[PDB]
């Protein structure tokens, strides 16, 4: 009883439940002091007055323990959430008074069951919706913002997974036997094929992507530099798929799971590709906008040697090895 | 409608935002501007914001009236004029600004000439100067998450900031779920203090919109994933859960007037109302926008005119349309020893978590 | 406020009215997803406790005693007790009435006959039965000036008095007719009506034992459905099965204070005294008995 005063739930309807509680506490604070008061009593088993106030003591303990129990059952029927509820048991869990709380429990722990039930038949019906949009690439899919369109599915599935998986590692944790339960059995044979089906669709994702890796190296090694339109104007080549995959990678060691066999190499680099590219970028507007700039005819010279300084490099381009600060600044001292 | 903004003043003109978020999906050359409303002619928009690249957040700066920042899917920072608008006026350099898009942008009231703040998927929080844009950014924060010696860098995906909390703290929401505040320092260049949700707390997708209550700034709302949370300045675990939702939650934010209600927008299209004032178990009441999906709300702070405070409630949909919701007269209006009630509750909530 | 007015109709709908209201329709209504009981609702009152807003209490035939909350647009519902043995389905209930001085205790009349002490505290069990009554008990409700005594008015032609303490009976009044309703009188306790196919007896336990003070027939042509009494001054009210609502007043050859006429002069009395003449009088009958 000492402890459920310190007991602060917080939940849904509020003060009204604590100031029952509190009168609950008083009450017990009576009988209490009135066993203090100890009149005759000191363990004495001639005398047979302490037996007597045992069983008007244990009376108003069993009165109190009713108390106990209707407000129990009146803050479960208030949070209605499984997490909201297993928060409360856990506070309540030293505070078990032996049988008379037990038999609310093993009703109370049927409830919790087909609550699990309605989430996880819930996820399920998003989880098929969902993998429909996911593998089809809609707008207005699973997918949240910017990700890839593959590491977003494993995320996408992982947090999924990661929703259902709580109140298990929970449920595990209740005693009365509720694995011998045979409602219990049926949820857990429910979440087995859930989560065999998203496993099977992660790989699925894995399987496909790991092909997508083995083309997308070979067209950044012959990717080179591509120069489009009458006028000349070259840009950056850098496939959407290599920039997509330098992402990939990313959010696949922030999930950890597992891992692309030799597109570490490319991700350890993708740093200094991203500069390369910024610093490239740099120059190659400026060529742009410098041959749009002219109406030319006076200085041919000048700006055909910038063309014929440039007509190799192009050539010169392949990630395979980059040697681009120089280059760049050459051009740059001359651009 | 990537993002929303309210002008300062009044509730007279909206500026509005307009970029996709998804990743390799915006076509080749696609129109990049930002439109701003006014609420007597909604035909058409009032002024152009011309920018560079698309723009991914807006705001209004209340210090400079008619003076809007955003930030742009390139990671350049963009400021215009709402009054001339046209081009913009400051452009960040291209190189030393981050990478990625900008996930944020919010002006620090709190100076004589105005100064903003961003973040990125990239993970590196900013301080930038207005005034001075000059060579990059005056203060570089990248997110890392558990001390020690593991430092895994993760995408800054909200930020959050208020006059009652002060230029000290600076409330950032991740990719991974977790919540870090930066405390600036003239001291150690910059410091990472709390870690909201390290273990429990943890959002199970990414933190795409915190805010914190005018009336009580002790106490913020982070709306993840399916399920929106409610925190206490100092606790590491959420004080309030509000159960889960028919798909994801994009946006939520309190209303300026009143301490008790705040407003939730799903990807499904609904919004949905939480006035904690009657009742905590369910929803005050739900309503469709739009079939298509709401992308960001944002809510009226200040009244002139017709329309009070915390009345209309601009919100973002994927189709690109932008709706304005004239709320009941009560929803806005403060209900009788309101903000005493929710300040009790929120105390009981935090006897709550410490036990 | 008397112009909240608690309403209860067949299908176990819940109204509420304002007098104040011009338009007259309903203010609020319970419905099927505001978890409304099944089959009528016999009988409904108000908590005089304002602090939760305003608490409407109702039972059903179904057998749940439902606590109502009035709230902005939407009514909450909450189940107090369940009425509940080698039957089928819960026990029916034909009447409640809460304590004034303690209003945590609750009386329930049941169609089984076996009318119930409960408690607001524990909602899965009963404080005491009492296994008096052979049929239906129409109305039970507690004296005024005293704790833990009341009336209750059955099919089977027999209107008794108990103690809670005690488990059966005190005092019971056979009736050859019918058994309607019995009304404690407000003004002074030990005193009580029974209406009766057109027949209205008053009694007093001071004045006689057993034997009826006044009976009268107000009406002639029909029944009698429901008595009630009025609070200010010394005035029955009596319905029949046309619809007619008759009122009678009382003579004043009954009053309180009686034995000598303002002696002691003491104020106190008149909701003291009237605590202790039962006390006296419930003791004569353990004497008897």
């Amino acid at each position: 009883f000492n402890k459920l005063e310190k007991i602060e739930l917080g939940g849904t309807k509020g003060k009204t439940l604590t100031e029952s509680i509190a009168q609950i506490f008083k009450e017990f604070e009576e009988a209490v002091q009135a066993f203090t008061s100890v009149s005759y009593d000191i363990m004495n088993i001639a005398e047979k007055k302490f037996d007597d106030d045992f069983y008007e003591f244990r009376s108003k303990i069993k009165e109190l323990e009713r108390r106990l129990a209707s407000v129990i059952t009146q803050g479960f029927d208030d949070y209605d959430t499984i997490y909201g509820r297993f928060k409360l048991l856990d506070n309540f869990e030293g505070l078990l008074t032996r049988p008379i709380i037990a038999d609310e429990l093993e009703k109370k722990h049927i409830v919790l069951l087909e609550m699990y039930k309605q989430d996880l038949k819930q996820v399920q019906s998003i989880f098929l919706e969902g993998k429909q949009f996911v593998d089809s690439m809609h707008e207005n899919a699973p997918l949240f913002l910017n990700m890839p369109p593959i590491a977003g599915a494993l995320t996408w599935c992982k947090s999924l997974r990661d929703r259902i998986q709580e109140p298990i590692e929970k449920l595990a944790q209740l005693g009365q036997g509720i694995t011998e339960r045979e409602e219990y059995k049926d949820v857990q044979k429910l979440y087995t094929s859930i989560t065999k089906s998203i496993k099977d669709y992660e790989d699925q994702k894995i399987l496909s992507w790991e092909k997508e890796v083995e083309d997308s190296s070979q067209d950044k090694l012959k990717q080179t530099l591509l120069c489009k339109d009458e006028n000349d104007l070259i840009k950056v080549n850098f496939d959407p798929s290599l920039v997509r995959l330098l992402k990939e990678v990313k959010y696949f060691l922030l999930l950890r799971l597992e891992v692309p066999t030799t597109a570490k190499d490319i991700y350890t680099k993708a740093e200094t590709y991203r500069t390369q590219i910024v610093a490239l970028d740099m120059i190659v507007d400026n060529y742009n906008h410098i041959k749009t700039c002219l109406l030319e005819p006076l200085v041919k010279k000048k700006i055909q040697d910038m063309e014929e300084e440039v007509k190799p490099g192009i050539e010169e381009i392949r990630w395979k090895s980059t040697n681009i600060d120089q280059f760049i600044s050459k051009s740059k001292s001359i651009v | 409608v990537s993002e929303i903004s309210w002008h300062p003043e009044g509730p007279t003109k909206v500026a509005v935002s307009y970029a996709i978020m998804r990743f390799q999906q915006m076509p080749e050359k696609m129109p990049t501007q930002a439109y701003v409303w006014d609420l007597l002619n909604p035909n058409s928009p009032e002024i152009k914001l011309m920018s560079p690249s698309a723009v991914t957040n807006i705001s209004y700066n209340q210090k400079i009236p008619d003076q809007i920042g955003g930030g742009c899917y390139n990671g350049l920072l963009a400021v215009w004029d709402g009054r001339k608008g046209e081009n913009p006026i400051m452009i960040s350099p291209v190189e030393n600004s981050h990478y990625e898009p900008v996930t944020h942008f919010h002006w620090l009231m709190s100076k004589t000439g105005s100064e903003c703040v961003t973040t990125s998927t990239d993970g590196k929080v900013m301080w930038w100067d207005t005034r001075k844009f000059e060579a990059g950014p005056v203060e570089k924060l990248n997110i890392i998450e558990g001390l020690g010696e593991n430092e895994e860098i993760i995408g800054g995906t909200a930020l959050e900031y208020n006059v009652e909390a002060g230029p000290s703290k600076f409330l950032i929401g991740t990719e991974s779920g977790s919540i870090l505040t930066a405390n600036k320092k003239l001291k150690k260049p910059v410091e990472i203090t709390t870690r909201y949700g390290l273990d429990q707390g943890r959002h199970l997708g990414p933190v795409y919109s915190i805010n914190r209550s005018n009336q009580n700034p002790k106490y913020f709302l982070s709306v993840g994933d399916w399920s929106c949370k409610i925190w206490v300045e100092d606790l590491k675990t959420p004080i309030i859960r509000t159960k889960y939702h028919g798909s994801y939650l994009s946006d939520g934010c309190w209303s300026p007037t009143r301490s008790g209600a705040f407003f939730l927008v799903r990807r499904d299209g609904w919004m949905d109302v939480w006035d904690y004032y009657y009742r905590q178990n369910e929803i005050a009441f739900s309503h469709k926008v739009s079939d298509s999906p709401l992308t960001c709300i944002k809510i009226n702070q200040t009244g002139g005119a017709y329309h009070n405070s915390g009345k209309l409630c601009a919100i973002g949909d994927q189709d690109g349309t932008v709706t304005i919701l004239e709320l009941c007269d009560s929803l806005y209006t403060m209900q009788p020893k309101e903000k005493d009630i929710i300040n009790e509750m929120f105390e009981r909530e935090y006897r709550k978590e410490k036990n | 406020s008397a112009a909240l007015l608690a309403v209860g109709l067949y299908d176990g709908t819940v109204l509420v009215y304002d007098i104040r209201n011009k338009h007259k329709k309903p203010i609020y209504q319970s419905t099927v997803r505001n978890q409304k009981h099944t089959d009528p609702v016999w009988q409904v009152k108000w908590n005089p406790d304002t602090s939760k807003n305003y608490n409407f209490y109702s039972i059903s035939s179904d057998g749940r005693v439902m606590n109502w909350i009035l709230m902005k647009n939407k009514l909450e519902p909450e189940e107090v007790i369940l009425l509940r043995s080698t039957l089928i389905g819960l026990a029916c209930g034909l009447c409640f009435d809460f304590n004034k001085f303690e209003p945590h205790i609750f009386l329930v009349g049941t169609e089984e006959g076996k009318i119930h002490k409960c408690s607001r505290a524990y909602s899965g069990q009963y404080q005491e039965t009492y296994n008096g009554h052979l049929l239906a008990v129409y109305k039970v409700k507690w004296n005024n000036f005293h704790p833990r005594t009341f009336i209750s008015a059955s099919a089977d032609w027999t209107v008794r008095i108990w103690d809670s303490k005690y488990t059966s009976q005190i005092i019971c009044f056979d009736l050859s007719m019918m058994v309607v309703d019995a009304v404690w009188a407000p003004y002074s306790s030990t005193v009580f009506a029974c209406a009766t196919m057109d027949k209205v007896q008053v009694y007093d336990l001071n004045v006689d034992k057993l034997n009826k003070l006044a009976e009268q027939k107000i009406v002639k042509q029909p029944k009698l459905t429901n008595l009630s009494f009025n609070y200010k001054d010394p005035i029955l009210l009596v319905g029949d099965s046309h619809g007619g609502v008759t009122l009678v007043k009382l003579s004043p050859n009954l009053c309180k204070s009686g034995p000598e006429i303002k002696q002691t002069e003491d104020k106190k009395a008149m909701e003291e005294f009237k605590n202790v003449k039962i006390e006296d009088y419930e003791r004569e009958k353990m004497e008897n008995l």
